[PDB]
RNA sequence: UCUACCCAUGUCCAGGGUGAAGUUAAUGGAGGCCCGAACCCACGCACGUUGAAAAGUGCGGGGAUGAGGU
RNA sequence: UGAGUAGCGAAAGAGGGGUGAGAAUCCCCUCCACCGAAUGCCUAAGGUUUCCUGAGGAAGGCUCGUCCGCUCAGGGUUAGUCGGGACCUAAGCCGAGGCCGAAAGGCGUAGGCGAUGGACAACAGGUUGAUAUUCCUGUACCACCUCCUCACCAUUUGAGCAAUGGGGGGACGCAGGAGGAUAGGGUAAGCGCGGUAUUGGAUAUCCGCGUCCAAGCAGUUAGGCUGGGAAAUAGGCAAAUCCGUUUCCCAAAGGCUGAGCUGUGAUGGCGAGCGCGAAGUUCCUGAUUCCACACUGCCAAGAAAAGCCUCUAGCGAGGUGAGAGGUGCCCGUACCGCAAACCGACACAGGUAGGCGAGGAGAGAAUCCUAAGGUGAUCGAGAGAACUCUCGUUAAGGAACUCGGCAAAAUGACCCCGUAACUUCGGGAGAAGGGGUGCUCUGUAGGGUGCAAGCCCGAGAGAGCCGCAGUGAAUAGGCCCAGGCGACUGUUUAGCAAAAACACAGGUCUCUGCGAAGCCGUAAGGCGAAGUAUAGGGGCUGACGCCUGCCCGGUG
RNA sequence: GAUAUUGAAUGUUGGUAAUUGACCUUCUAACCCGCCGCCCUUAUCGGGCGGGGAGACAGUGUCAGGUGGGCAGUUUGACU
């Protein structure tokens, strides 16, 4: 049966990647929100 | 002439196709392609805003000549030719100074015959005058609203419509649809009938022959649930249950029209269809 | 740059010594530095001619010392091929 | 990154059969054509039901050049 | 607690020898068994050192463990040519100015980014414990460079270079069939090497094994398309000796391309076998590959851009061609990759794109047994109760079972004969229903290939032989009569419903004159559509045939 | 529909003492153009300029009425 993850690199990044987040206002909260956090990854 | 397929298997039966007598050649002129991709109904947001259209086959748009603004430059019909994207043919025009373009293909045009655009043409079949320049009765196609924009009225396979009179600035033209309408004398119109007239004859046949000219199926109101249009649900089939039968939307879709009431084209409208 | 910058340190494994015997010497040199690098640093430092080079990239391998896993560094290694007629690099 | 539909670009479909138009009985090779593997599907039954598996397996089953699969 | 209970996750092992404190479980050997259109080989994605060597045995491993994808050390990935970048663009995405919008922002032009596509120079052999078009050997090719060499042309109608511009080209669908060719196959013949058997027989038409070779360069070719020349030119953002068009003049040439083949590469390499090394030819078969989307047919009418060629515009005192010498960066490269290493919490009967995919019999990638190659499955030993499961057989009967023939049984291949109602004249149809089917001899008739020996293919008979049974295994329709529903192929409730539901071609109503209507959005901007009433949106009906009456008071 | 953006004329018909209304037709100069040419500029965006079309309409703002399960918040008693 083909399950929900079917992991890809490129996708990964595309959709969840620095860049990514670094492209919109909402992203960027998602970065201030995991540094308030002190997340050790703060993206993919 | 509609060629009748026999009924070779329950797909077939009852399907017709055009024979395509009227074309002459298998191959387009590569000088006037241009890439054409499809749409799939969304807009630029990438939302689905057209039902029923996606798929079919590949196509590659030719350019057509609306405009018919080479005023002087006699032009052969070098050929008769099928394009995926209208229900007319065209015809490629080798000009005399070299230029090719395409044209609509009028009803009875041949490879050979000599055309003409401007003001000074004769009023025979493939010219392309100002209406000014046109005689009352004569048949037209590919109709100009504005001068210099390109024709945009009566250009589907077999349409036509014929100028009536003549007021000044503007011209009187019954279109296809029987309305008749004042076009600005200025706006060309191009001579005769818009070949291909068997177009609507056709027996597509299956389902699948839709398919491969871009055409989602349509589902019926009456089927979906209430949640997705007025006429879904109820227990077993149900009528309509309402006022007026109604889009998706929640309009009235029978009978109601929809032109706009303040419209700035009301004026030059004589007679509606 | 320095050509010292670039030549880190040289490679002592089986491997390095019998690549030796056909006249060929393994470095750890700087990971940005590229093969045209290496090559100008050899023949600077050692006074030798290099036929070629030939470079590869290490990633760094996955280690730990009890409870704390980590990596080591990255490396890149250049295995240079000295000519026929030229001075052996002293190890 | 599942899935629904769409868009661009690739790719896959052993074999056999039937014999449309057209052409001159032969020739020709149409088809959401037929039989049938891969592939896709999921009709029946059994088993499984603290499973080998949070939907499967076994034996049969449907589609298999298309509104096809990927 | 349940309890020493359920379970220990599809599968063939046996013995001998070894190692060790300890061995069903690790290593080696032998025979046996399993996969073999894969359980083999290659390679994506993904994983990220799992790879190799030595050491280890706490934990992990459903048992054990001396072993391991586990632990500890150390090691291992080599590129001008492979894949990606220093090339090109698609969808889409970003987007200077710009348009729009309480803010945030949305949209979008120029311009970019973006492969799943286009383009693009290296092959064969060898080698390590672990890499190999990467290292090594041999033999190449591509781009660029000039301390040099040689030849040729030229210094303002003056060589040559040449656009970021023009043009050509690149450049494209689907199906079908025939050619040409090559992989691959057969070992048919010939050739080479080894063997002559002790179980009755055999120098036998005896046995086993082997029986080749690259890119490149030169030549050639089945062939494929293409009509060419010369003037003149309302066009190709300027210009054009290019392209387009026209008119004249010749209808075979010229282009452009070609799989493959032949020589060479190779005085080399590989090679049965025993570091050394024989023969290394021909014949037959033959693609799903290539020539090649080439041809023919069809309608649903089949990307772009660059490389490339050419044209001028420009640029220009030195160029052009050949040799010789030289330069050539970054990223990936280990290993797993139908899997115990990826996705499924697991060393999980599931899922995972693409390339290659042998033989016999065969239409075949079916099927059974095998080849190359891989593997024996991570608890075992007994016993052979009930019961449960998966199978096999069954007297007489034959649907009496049951909601229901559910399940099972039966049918099944090829050939010949024969084939109804009804029908939209296609069908129905493999209807139904009969008969044949092995082996031997005649030994083939005939066909393909070849110059010919020969090698394949091969009916149809006649006469014989054997068995209970001849498509002797495996794999291969059960059929018929009548009725409801839906015309049909499709589609659907991922995971209790596949249907009579949805869709459908066809019908009809209605809206819509183009800044269309409809739709998304506050708008800009879009879809509709680069469409234009034979078109587009919406409602209902649902092939086809015959038809579709009455009522406009109410509501729209 | 009123009103603002919104101007100019000619008629005709009100009401006040010649100004201000109402409506008709015409005009062009605001406004609009998903029309053409030229330029910014290698540009199907945008802007500028010049034609043309339309024109004080439309569009947009404020206000008003109608329509409006398209959408929203809710109500839809108790005894038994
Ligand atoms: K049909
Ligand atoms: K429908
Ligand atoms: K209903
Ligand atoms: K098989
Ligand atoms: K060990
Ligand atoms: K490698
Ligand atoms: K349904
Ligand atoms: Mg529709
Ligand atoms: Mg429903
Ligand atoms: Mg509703
Ligand atoms: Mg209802
Ligand atoms: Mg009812
Ligand atoms: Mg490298
Ligand atoms: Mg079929
Ligand atoms: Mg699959
Ligand atoms: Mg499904
Ligand atoms: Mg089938
Ligand atoms: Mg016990
Ligand atoms: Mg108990
Ligand atoms: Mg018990
Ligand atoms: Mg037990
Ligand atoms: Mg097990
Ligand atoms: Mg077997
Ligand atoms: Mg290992
Ligand atoms: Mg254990
Ligand atoms: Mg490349
Ligand atoms: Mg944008
Ligand atoms: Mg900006
Ligand atoms: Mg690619
Ligand atoms: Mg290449
Ligand atoms: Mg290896
Ligand atoms: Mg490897
Ligand atoms: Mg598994
Ligand atoms: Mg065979
Ligand atoms: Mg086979
Ligand atoms: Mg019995
Ligand atoms: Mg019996
Ligand atoms: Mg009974
Ligand atoms: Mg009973
Ligand atoms: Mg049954
Ligand atoms: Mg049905
Ligand atoms: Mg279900
Ligand atoms: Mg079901
Ligand atoms: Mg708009
Ligand atoms: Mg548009
Ligand atoms: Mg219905
Ligand atoms: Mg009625
Ligand atoms: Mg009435
Ligand atoms: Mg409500
Ligand atoms: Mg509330
Ligand atoms: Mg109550
Ligand atoms: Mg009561």
């Amino acid at each position: 049966m083909k399950r929900t993850f079917q992991p890809n690199n490129r996708k990964r990044s595309k959709v969840h990647g620095f860049r990514s987040r670094m492209s919109s206002k909402n992203g960027r909260l998602v970065l201030a929100r995991r540094r308030r956090k002190g997340r050790k990854v703060l993206s993919a | 002439a509609i060629k009748k397929y026999k009924p070779t298997s329950n797909g077939r039966r009852g399907m017709t196709t055009s024979d395509f007598a009227e074309i002459t050649t298998d191959k387009p002129e590569k000088s006037l392609l241009a890439p054409l991709h499809k749409k799939g109904g969304r807009n630029n947001q990438g939302k689905l805003t057209v039902r029923h259209q996606g798929g079919g086959h590949k196509r590659q748009y030719r350019v057509i000549d609306f405009k018919r603004d080479k005023d002087g430059i006699p032009g052969r019909v070098a050929t008769v030719e099928y394009d995926p994207n209208r229900s007319a043919n065209i015809a490629l025009i080798n000009y005399a100074d070299g230029e090719k373009r395409y044209i609509l293909a009028p009803k009875g045009i041949q490879v050979g015959t000599e055309i003409m655009s401007g003001p000074e043409a004769d009023i025979k079949v493939g010219n392309a005058l100002p209406l000014i320049n046109i005689p009352v009765g004569t048949v037209v196609h590919n109709i100009e609203l504005k001068p210099g924009k390109g024709g945009q009225l009566v250009r589907s396979a077999g349409t036509s419509a014929q100028v009536l009179g003549k007021e000044g600035k503007y011209v009187l033209v019954r279109l296809n649809s029987g309305e008749v309408r004042m076009i600005l004398s200025a706006c060309r119109a191009s001579i005769g009938q818009v070949g291909n007239e068997q177009h609507e004859l056709i027996n597509i046949g299956k389902a699948g022959r839709s398919r491969w000219k871009g055409i989602r199926p349509t589902v019926r109101g009456s089927v979906m649930n209430p949640n997705d249009h007025p006429h879904g649900g109820g227990e077993g089939r149900a009528p309509i249950g309402r006022k007026s039968p109604m889009s998706p939307w929640g309009k009235p879709t029978l009978g109601f029209k929809t032109r706009k009431k303040k419209n700035k084209s009301d004026k030059f409208i004589v007679r509606r269809r | 740059k320095d050509p010292r910058d670039v030549l880190k340190r040289p490679v002592i494994t089986e491997r390095s010594a019998d690549l030796m015997t056909e006249k060929k010497y393994t470095f750890e040199v700087d990971v940005r530095a590229n093969k045209t690098e290496v090559k100008d640093a050899v023949e600077s430092i050692f006074g030798v001619k290099v036929d070629k080079v030939n470079i590869m990239n290490y990633k760094g391998k996955s280690k730990r010392v009890g409870r704390y896993t980590g990596m080591t560094s990255r490396r890149r290694k250049a295995i240079v091929k000295l000519t026929a007629d030229s001075k052996e690099i002293e190890i």
